[PDB]
RNA sequence: AAGGGCACCACCAGGAGUGGAGCCUGCGGCUUAAUUUGACCAACACGGGAAACCUCACCCGGCCCGGACACGGACAGGAUUGACAGAUUGAUAGCUCUUUCUCGAUUCCGUGGGUGGUGGUGCAUGGCCGUUCUUAGUUGGUGGAGCGAUUUGUCUGGUUAAUUCCGAUAACGAACGAGACUCUGGCAUGCUAACUAGUUACGCGACCCCCGAGCGGUCGGCGUCCCCCAACUUCUUAGAGGGACAAGUGGCGUUCAGCCACCCGAGAUUGAGCAAUAACAGGUCUGUGAUGCCCUUAGAUGUCCGGGGCUGCACGCGCGCUACACUGACUGGCUCAGCGUGUGCCUACCCUACGCCGGCAGGCGCGGGUAACCCGUUGAACCCCAUUCGUGAUGGGGAUCGGGGAUUGCAAUUAUUCCCCAUGAACGAGGAAUUCCCAGUAAGUGCGGGUCAUAAGCUUGCGUUGAUUAAGUCCCUGCCCUUUGUACACACCGCC
């Protein structure tokens, strides 16, 4: 053997994010491994707000920059053993995986 | 400007002629006029320097005074 | 929230509870004879206020509010 | 005479330079190389130390 | 001067221990996320980081 | 510059071993992350490589604020008749697996 | 853990090493008709594909540059050896890059070729190639004190919105 | 010059104010060895500029070459490199002097030639940014007027936030900008789900109960993915979708564009981001291994180190903070947030729970957190409820100053910051003038981010409480358009 696994999906765009999602859990039900549905974790929004002049003169303007990280996990539950099983990840540029056993 | 100081005078090196400060006696008999600095790094290679009141090795092979 | 809000949000929230109830488990004929007796006294008791706030812009103290300036 | 007491022109528009002033004026009519054009130009050492120090 | 002066004030911190990692300039500063980079150095290479601008 | 033989060697076979050279523009830096343990500053790698670009025998680049510089052939002679090698061992730059 | 970086720190440098290593490209695969890189980067090892106009120049000869640039980029980012490789890839239409259309005109510029000549010639090559519109603007001083402007349209342009963000390549 | 139009950086009607007072800060001036410097609506809490050192560019001193490379010298009989001691120096800089060693081709000297510079020129430039201007303006094709430059299109008029549309019509069909678009807020008991979010139900508990409440009440008590040992997504998170279009009704209108009122509805005008043709000799060479030219380059305008300065005070001005009080202050109790940060390439600096000591600022152990897992149910302030004060420069105010104690830092004096005890100054609502503003807005009120070893009276956001007046006008101030005049066209900073 009993297994359980823990992928979680970090990234910058929603689109890839869903679609690595949407094809993990996929292959999951076709291959009858148990799929807890992927929770999404709140949003990071990194956020920063400089000056847009290169100087002192102006009239007082500020650009807000905004970067967000959107994070996901999904579950694999099988009774018998997993890594072995499931081999592949499937990624696209820009999404970031970290495996992990549920005991951490 | 107008510096107060005048310019101040870098070192000039002495361009010292050969060393020639060991002897050798009765068709030769070597006999070291000047110390060895005792440092295991320093060697028997260099010559610890003498001064009229402290020796002092070529590199920081310590520096024994006599009172 | 405050403690206005809190207030606002737990008279809200008990007339919309029971007008459900009713909807669910009694008739609606109830429930509109009740319904119209909130709605004429309080709209605010069964229909939440869409306003939230307005983010604060870069110069001025508030959303709207601007910083004094100098001419001479 | 031309600045304040700051160091600021009191009269912006009146160029200061012989050579060049408000205006571009093209140096012959934009011809010429390095220019402006005109309605013409419209138209292994590891393994060497090895057998080095193995003896 | 020699091996004992030239380099034995202590920079362990303040304004003089960081510098931005384009142009080494120790002026408006980010050291956000562990950006360290300047406020100018940031504005020219941001759209490539991945701040976009959405309000 | 004031570079002590072995540093300077220890440099020239470091680039010949690649002929790419990656130094941080930090003077004060007290050891190049690379030949560390050989105990010679970056100050010394940075004049020594610029000595070699001012000859022509290494290609210079600046990114933000690290130098990459390259080896050129006509440095590769030079490091082969420096550190006395016979024209048979090539940078792996130069050349790898065959 | 402890020994890793949160998450936001980490996405940060990842557009850092984006940022340095697009920066240094372009000092260096300037004149070797540099377009752009597109990194993608799985657990195992980093692949840089560099976009170019001419691969036979970006690669030297035998294919000695690009050993040359992974050992040079192994040793500034403390890559473990072997773990990033390089590729060199042509990009297809060419006149559609702004960025290689822009190192084009620098390149006619340094030759000593007009300015009108040279633009008038990038909005042909442009249009040749198929886009809806291009502007090109070469501003500073030629043989001169005073500074001008010259800006050279044809087509469509768009300026404002979101939808510049997707049909508008820049330089 | 005339005529239209628009705008809370214009007014009207008001709200809070500023200017009046003390202080923090930025300019000017004075003084200085230096008090570095840029900038004068669109400069003056701006250069993310809250400077003890660094920063630093300024002043006073003292080291270093980190002057590549080429040529010629001198040189293993030494080109040269460092140095213990004493003086000398601020210095434990062999910086120099007495002193003898050490280093070994790496250097040194000379001639050419580099190189670096927060040195100058933003009126030599790039890029970026600001403003005109977020106003609504701007330009092709074909056709018409014309010999041309050009013009019509792009307009009397109605309408709109908008040359936004409708209508007249030598124009028709378009393009940019506006709009559209992206993000955000507001509704989905509809969908997909969540031990890093929970909620109901149930099982043990802990207490109040007993008048008996008994499927009684409370529990942020423990549990039911401790995977066999409940279900579900309402609350929370985030994806896909829906939803609002002047849609329906009534009235006005060329009965067109559209406008007003009402119903149902979460919403019948949520805020931003982006933003044209061009101009401003606008600001930046002190952001840059952006950069031309000029200056300097060994007694340096390079670079390092030490100290000082950027704070210095007869005065003037700008942004602000705190107040003038009882609509209050003090004391105590009760009691509710949301943005959002968090341990480091160099890089040395993290957020802190819990216990122990002190009154405090703090100190010491034990952990947790690289994070919806820990801080943290962020127990925030205002506010609410009780106490005292009583119109008095008073228990308002907390400037100025003395003494003491901590923290960071190598370094705290010209006080870094904080804490305790002392003094208690003006200020009794502020002239002429002048700023910002239309709904979760102003205003009161705290909290995060940046700056940061130490740091907020600044700024950037967030949440809490939460209004008065108005649905208009060209009177003031400006801006735009049309007509008009022109000897201007570098375009009134003109010409003469
Ligand atoms: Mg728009
Ligand atoms: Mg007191
Ligand atoms: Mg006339």
């Amino acid at each position: 053997a009993i297994h359980r696994i823990r992928i979680t999906l970090t990234s910058r765009n929603v689109k890839s994010l869903e679609k690595v999602c949407a094809d993990l859990i996929r292959g999951a039900k076709e291959k009858n491994l148990k799929v807890k549905g992927p929770v999404r974790m709140p949003t990071k929004t990194l956020r920063i707000t400089t000056r847009k002049t290169p100087c002192g003169e102006g009239s007082k303007t500020w650009d807000r920059f905004q970067m967000r990280i959107h994070k996901r996990l999904i579950d694999l539950h099988s009774p018998s053993e997993i890594v072995k099983q499931i081999t592949s990840i499937s990624i696209e540029p820009g999404v970031e995986v970290e495996v992990t056993i549920a005991d951490a | 400007y107008t510096t107060p100081k005048k310019n101040k005078h870098k070192r000039k090196k002495v361009k010292l002629a050969v060393l020639k400060y060991y002897k050798v006696d009765e068709n030769g008999k070597i006999s070291r006029l000047r110390r060895e600095c005792p440092s295991d790094e320093c060697g028997a290679g260099v010559f610890m320097a003498s001064h009229f009141d402290r020796h002092y090795c070529g590199k920081c092979c310590l520096t024994y005074c006599f009172n | 929230g405050g403690h206005v809000a809190q207030i606002y949000a737990i008279r809200q929230s008990i007339s919309k509870a029971l007008v459900a109830y009713y909807q669910k488990y009694v008739d609606e004929a109830s429930k509109k004879e009740i319904k119209d007796i909130l709605i004429q006294y309080d709209r605010t008791l069964l229909v939440a206020d869409p306003r939230r706030c307005e983010s604060k812009k870069f110069g001025g103290p508030g959303a709207r509010a601007r910083y004094q300036k100098s001419y001479r | 005479d031309g600045f304040d007491s700051r160091g600021k022109r009191e009269f912006d528009r009146h160029s200061g330079s012989d050579r060049s002033g408000l205006k571009h004026e093209d140096k012959r009519g934009g011809s010429g190389s390095h220019n402006w054009g005109t309605v013409k130009d419209e138209l292994t050492l590891d393994e060497w130390k090895a057998i080095q120090n193995k003896d | 001067g020699h091996q004992q002066l030239y380099w034995s004030h202590p920079r362990k911190f303040g304004q003089g221990s960081r510098s931005c990692r384009v142009c080494s300039n120790r002026h408006g500063l980010i050291r956000k996320y562990g950006l360290n980079m300047c406020r100018q150095c940031f504005r020219q290479y941001a759209k490539d980081i991945g701040f976009i601008k959405l309000d | 510059m004031l570079m002590p033989k072995k540093n300077r060697i220890a440099i020239y076979e470091l680039l010949f071993k690649e002929g790419v050279m990656v130094a941080k523009k930090d003077v004060h830096m007290p050891k190049h992350p690379e030949l560390a343990d050989k105990n010679v500053p970056n100050l010394h790698v940075m004049k020594a490589m610029q000595s070699l670009k001012s000859r022509g025998y290494v290609k210079e680049q600046f990114a933000w604020r690290h130098f990459y510089w390259y080896l050129t052939n006509e440095g590769i002679q030079y490091l082969r008749d420096y550190l006395h090698l016979p024209p048979e061992i090539v940078p792996a730059t130069l050349r790898r697996s065959r | 853990m402890a020994v890793q970086i949160s998450k936001k720190r980490k996405f940060v440098a990842d557009g850092i090493f984006k940022a340095e290593l697009n920066e240094f490209l372009t000092r260096e695969l300037a004149e070797d008709g540099y377009s752009g890189v597109e990194v993608r980067v799985t657990p195992t090892r980093t692949e840089i594909i560099i976009l170019a106009t001419r691969t036979q120049n970006v690669l030297g000869e035998k294919g000695r540059r690009i050993r040359e640039l992974t050992a040079v980029v192994q040793k500034r980012f403390g890559f473990p050896e072997g773990s990033v490789e390089l590729y060199a890839e042509k990009v297809a239409t060419r006149g559609l890059c702004a960025i290689a259309q822009a190192e084009s005109l620098r390149y006619k510029l340094l030759g000593g070729l007009a300015v009108r000549r040279a633009c008038y010639g990038v909005l042909r090559f442009i249009m040749e190639s198929g886009a809806k519109g291009c502007e090109v603007v070469v501003s500073g001083k030629l043989r001169g004190q005073r500074a001008k402007s010259m800006k050279f349209v044809d087509g469509l342009m768009i300026h404002s919105g979101d939808p510049v963000n997707y049909y508008v390549d820049t330089a």
